[PDB]
RNA sequence: AAAGUUAUCCAAACUCGGUCGUUUAGAGGAAGUAAAAGUCGUAACAAGGUCUCCGUAGGUGAACCUGCGGAGGGAUCAUUU
RNA sequence: GGUAAUUCCAGCUCCAAUAGCGUAUAUUAAAGUUGUUGAGGUUAAAAAGCUCGUAGUUGAACCUUGGGCCUAGCCCGCCGGUACUGGCUGGGCUGGGCCUUUCCUUCUGGAGAACCGCAUGCCGGUGUGUCGGGGAACCAGGACUUUUACUCUGAACAAAUUAGAUCGCUUAAAGAAGGCCUAUGCUUGAAUACAUUAGCAUGGAAUAAUAGAAUAGGACGUGUGGUUCUAUUUUGUUGGUUUCUAGGACCGCCGUAAUGAUUAAUAGGGACAGUCGGGGGCGUCAGUAUUCAAUUGUCAGAGGUGAAAUUCUUGGAUUUAUUGAAGACUAACAACUGCGAAAGCAUUCGCCAAGGAUGUUUUCAUUAAUCAGGAACGAAAGUUAGGGGAUCGAAGACGAUCAGAUACCGUCGUAGUCUUAACCAUAAACUAUGCCGAUUAGGGAUCGGACGGCGUUUAUUUUUGACCCGUUCGGCACCUUACGAUAAAUCAAAAUGUUUGGGCUCCUGGGGGAGUAUGGUCGCAAGGCUGAAACUUAAAGAAAUUG
RNA sequence: GUAUUGGCCAGCCGUGGUGACAACGGGUAACGGAGGGUUAGGGCUCGACCCCGGAGAAGGAGCCUGAGAAACGGCUACUACA
RNA sequence: GCGGGUAAACGGCGGGAGUAACUAUGACUCUCUUAAGGUAGCCAAAUGCCUCGUCAUCUAAUUAGUGACGCGCAUGAAUGG
RNA sequence: AUAAGGGAAGUCGGCAAAAUAGAUCCGUAACUUCGGGAAAAGGAUUGGCUCUAAGGGUUGGGCACGUUGCGGCGUGCGGUUAACAACCAACUUAGAACUGGUACGGACAGGGGGAAUCUGACUGUCUAAUUAAAACAUAGCAUU
């Protein structure tokens, strides 16, 4: 099912068979790339840059439309995240939990839930160590772990 | 079922099956040499022996009766054990001191029907054989 | 999780014929299953079979016409040399006269009578009859 | 050029101490198994006459009893505005 | 075997092998009772209380297919013939050449073919040669070519042994001998295959891994500049210097090119939206009841049991009404209903972080499955220090019953029962049923989310909320049926297993002795984890049937 | 130094080497192999012993001669027997 | 004076007869008796008269020493074990 | 103060005396409140003379101009001497050769040790002038 839980669920979103633009798009690809790097400007991470332009005006699938995937725009751009988006939000909760635990000393549900977060924390990175966006000698340490978010 | 089918897992298998193969009893008094050690036979087939008193034990609940068995002193090692002496009237014939041959009943250190705590029978006295003397084919010496 | 496509099609295959169906429906294809599909059909146990092609990795629907028993595969794919060829067709065959046995090799998979033929060996992958 | 002789080396052997392994004696104490026509009770098998069993703690000649929390392998697959 | 012994001691007769037969110990088959092929784990022996995670094992799909001609070899049928020949426009099968966008690296040297004409000579071909246009194939030498596993064929490797060919030692176990007319002679054999792990070569290129162009640090050019090193023979000989030429390393400018990124898994992670629940922590609010205390009225019994007593009572018991304090607990609603990894979780409200499912034309792109040792949590009871101490109540003290009653019944009653800070880590911790993945039959209920629809109800009312009908995803469960399974009870898994192989971990091998002795390790202790042997026994045990 | 390489040895200078893919240690009623026994296949068990290799001559050490010996039907010394 | 409570207050915590298929012992039973009849432990101990108690060990020889046995003249639980 | 051979046979009792003793390097048990026991037990070396090696401090670093009488400066601007040169200064540790009537902490100074029982937990205190102990006190515990 899932890697920390019992559920089996199937909830996802199905990819249509066509990979060509509606007939009533008229937008070219010249000109789409400039929202996405103003709005990567302007703070929004990739996850939902994908949303706010599907949900406001016109492109539903940005690959389908330009040709190239959503984050490799902004790399090429020089916009990329230094840490992946996946991996911020792991270290924010988990940062969070903690806060929370240092004051609730005797909360062992919590203590178990910053367990499993944890590990999932190690299992990701090693993927990304053994991939080359991180430098192998990058270590997770808690201490100061949360100046990294914010 | 349950086994590790890997192509690369002979290790697994041989491992367990050399730790598993332990519970077996055979095997497992096999590999400790019991024999060597606690069985009054230092692992051989017979054994001579020193006669030290007669003694009459008897059968159990079932049956009744009183089997004369005799005690006898090992030369190997000098320990004493009790031994069984069969057919009928074969008593007379061995004395006190008459050095007789010993063998197994074949139950592998087991007692044999309703006999109790005697695993070994006479084979010989004063070397002349209790069949052949007893079917008077030759004369016991002096 | 799915670590063998080609246990997933046969056991779905087995399991319609052995109830009667006459259709069969196989939601992962690849081209060893295909390949394996041909050499059942190029002896007649199948009839036509269908690839709808997703995007994803296809599917298979395959026509059953009755006339096959059984089919199953071995899943540690042992090493054979071409002298002790025989020994598996003693072990898990019916007869010599009918049945086969399904190989891999440099030459293509194949099966082990005409690859006796071809005087070729290499590595074992399923059989039926 | 023999006996003899000075200083190193290779070193058998003995004495004392330490450590490891095997076998074996021992007042007394406390168990197991078997053989009994022994003495005292009757715990379990029926709702065995207080339903049985599990974990824990205490008590009594003995099986056993009692408190707390579980299980049905139970003596109930079941009671309506 | 306890007085007519088919089983002991004897006589007859009969049975088995036979110059041999019995006994003891060891070892293999029997043993699918060690189980890779091939063994059990609901109740017969056996799934760790539960989850995380390292070694270890295993891991979704995807990159040159097909077609069109030619030809060699090998079988089968047929048509006849004579071992046996053409065939057949035969059918197969193996193999080798080209065109399809693909075909096959490269230079030097060797000898030399095929196709060409030159004149010289015979019966439209040829020697011809001291002819060159010309090198099919072959050989020798140099450079370039992702790397492993795997398989085919070779090489190298002991005599004896095993399998095995030949020869009548009079046959045979053996042996390597022998044979032929008549010979003052001739002739032959003394083979062959396997080993099998590692090492050395050759062909094949499926299956299973690995490397490559993304900050271009990428590929190519007889395009075009540089700066560094090396230096063959030619100018007599030697030494020094220079140019040209040849080679190597490295760095620019320009040009050439389709200039370089596989899907988005009913695999996984993350984001977003409206929700859902007795999931967790802290604080706070309420409810009757029990016990105690104060005030108030009356008068002889009250308690409790199958029946009594111990106990309290005009020093007013029990009972009635009003008020106050303290601690514990949350009835009815409450169910074949909900949440959590399990142990477990139910009065109101506020705060804090967390979670499942659904919806989605968002995002990353194999990040995954199970885990030896290792780690977190872990009912009740129990232990160490404070607070609290209403009710029940181990130990204890009395009253009955009984032959006895240290019990079952009744009145009291300490630790404990609650909470704060630390230990302990065991339960019938049970679904006695490990985790992931695929397929297999009918039904109707029901909890959460989404979608469609005819109506009713209702509000500062419409869209929403409540009820009704149908579909779908995910759960706790249920009824019938057997094509199936099991010894059976029974089971939609305990099925897809003698027609036996999807991946991973743990545990058991007749009953006792025994979860005992001893050693080690954790703990303040109680105890936890690991865990034998001597000896003894022919039965223990499971499901069902008649009594 | 040896017939020669080499932590084989003497001096100086670094701090390394093996291990859960089981090191290190304890048991072996253990000389190793070619091979024997038993069979559907897979296996289990034995191998002191006529062939090949290694070691020993009661237990330890030392050495001459000789191309070749740390030899024992060669010598020296100690222990135990005699 | 009458009636309750209190022992980490001062202190206390028993005799006699029978009884198991040799012998010995007495699990068991009757009986007198009151506030209760010494529980867990320990011992010829600095606490035992009989006593130089009995068995083992240490020595050629031990009224000494140590380890066990327990009807203990007259051990024993904050007069703390 | 010293004594041949024996080594507690003396005595209520090893009373008195003897034996061990510094420093450097090896080695170290049962038990345990894990802090100890521990200098446990038990071994080796130690002079004189001639040498070798190691452990430190101070002062010096290129050009290009302008004042002041070869120099102090004012500046601007480079390189890290593959660390060199001179001078100065006490002691502490390790190693090698030779040497002697085998001696060398040469006087002084300077722990005997082990296996067990009874009793008080420990450090501490008292009968000045016969008793220093098991006596008193102590932290801890409990009651009014
Ligand atoms: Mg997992
Ligand atoms: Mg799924
Ligand atoms: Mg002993
Ligand atoms: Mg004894
Ligand atoms: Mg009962
Ligand atoms: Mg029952
Ligand atoms: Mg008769
Ligand atoms: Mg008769
Ligand atoms: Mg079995
Ligand atoms: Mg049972
Ligand atoms: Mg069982
Ligand atoms: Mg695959
Ligand atoms: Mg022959
Ligand atoms: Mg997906
Ligand atoms: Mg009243
Ligand atoms: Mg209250
Ligand atoms: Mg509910
Ligand atoms: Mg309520
Ligand atoms: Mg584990
Ligand atoms: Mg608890
Ligand atoms: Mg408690
Ligand atoms: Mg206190
Ligand atoms: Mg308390
Ligand atoms: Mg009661
Ligand atoms: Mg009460
Ligand atoms: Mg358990
Ligand atoms: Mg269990
Ligand atoms: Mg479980
Ligand atoms: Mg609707
Ligand atoms: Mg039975
Ligand atoms: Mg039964
Ligand atoms: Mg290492
Ligand atoms: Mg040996
Ligand atoms: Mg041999
Ligand atoms: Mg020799
Ligand atoms: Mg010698
Ligand atoms: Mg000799
Ligand atoms: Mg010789
Ligand atoms: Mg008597
Ligand atoms: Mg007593
Ligand atoms: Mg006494
Ligand atoms: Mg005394
Ligand atoms: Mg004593
Ligand atoms: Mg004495
Ligand atoms: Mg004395
Ligand atoms: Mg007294
Ligand atoms: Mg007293
Ligand atoms: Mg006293
Ligand atoms: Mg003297
Ligand atoms: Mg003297
Ligand atoms: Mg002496
Ligand atoms: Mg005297
Ligand atoms: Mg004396
Ligand atoms: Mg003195
Ligand atoms: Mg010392
Ligand atoms: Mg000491
Ligand atoms: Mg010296
Ligand atoms: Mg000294
Ligand atoms: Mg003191
Ligand atoms: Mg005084
Ligand atoms: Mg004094
Ligand atoms: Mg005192």
């Amino acid at each position: 099912g899932r890697l920390h839980s019992k559920g089996k669920g199937i909830s996802a979103s199905a990819i249509p068979y066509s990979r060509n633009p509606p007939a009533w798009l008229k937008t070219t690809p010249e000109q789409v790339v400039e929202q996405i790097c103003k709005l990567a400007r302007k703070g929004a991470t990739p996850s939902q840059i994908g949303v706010i332009l599907r949900d406001s005006h016109g492109i539903a699938q940005v690959k389908v439309v330009t040709g190239n995937k959503i984050l490799r725009i902004l790399k090429s751009n020089g916009l990329a995240p230094d840490i992946p988006e996946d991996l911020y939000f792991l270290i924010k909760k988990a940062v969070a939990v903690r806060k929370h635990l240092e004051r609730n000393r005797k909360d062992k549900d919590s203590k178990f839930r910053l367990i499993l977060i944890e590990s999932r924390i190690h299992r990701l990175a090693r993927y990304y160590k053994t991939v080359g966006v991180l430098p192998p000698t990058w270590k997770y340490e808690s201490s100061t772990a949360s100046t990294l978010v914010a | 079922g349950g086994k590790p089918r890997g192509l690369n897992a002979a290790r697994k298998l041989r491992n367990n099956r050399r730790e598993q193969r332990w519970a077996d009893l055979q095997y497992k008094k096999r590999a400790l040499g019991t024999a060597y050690k606690s069985s009054p036979f230092g692992g051989s087939s017979h054994a001579k022996g020193i006669v030290l008193e007669k003694v009459g034990v008897e059968a159990k609940q079932p049956n009744s009766a009183i089997r004369k068995c005799v005690r006898v002193q090992l030369i190997k090692n000098g320990k004493k054990v009790t031994a069984f002496v069969p057919n009928d009237g074969c008593l007379n014939f061995v004395d006190e001191n008459d050095e007789v041959l010993l063998a197994g009943f074949g139950r592998k250190g087991k007692a044999k029907g309703d006999i109790p705590g005697v695993r070994f029978k006479v084979v010989k006295v004063s070397g002349v054989g209790l069949l052949a003397l007893w079917k008077e084919k030759k004369e016991k010496p002096r | 999780v799915r670590t063998s496509v080609l246990h997933d099609a046969l056991n779905s295959i087995n399991n319609a014929e052995k109830m009667g169906k006459r259709q069969v429906m196989i939601r992962p294809s690849s081209k060893v299953i295909v390949k394996f599909l041909q050499v059942m059909q190029r002896h007649g146990y199948i009839g036509e079979f269908e690839e709808v092609d997703n995007h994803r990795s296809g599917k298979i629907v395959v026509q059953l016409n009755g006339r096959l028993n059984k089919c199953g595969v071995i899943s540690p794919r042992y090493n054979v040399r071409l002298a002790e060829l025989e020994k598996w067709v003693t072990k898990l065959l019916p007869a010599r006269q009918f049945g086969y046995v399904i190989l891999t090799t440099s030459a293509g998979i194949m099966d082990h009578e005409e690859a006796r033929r071809k005087h070729v060996a290499g590595k074992i992958i399923g059989f039926f009859y």
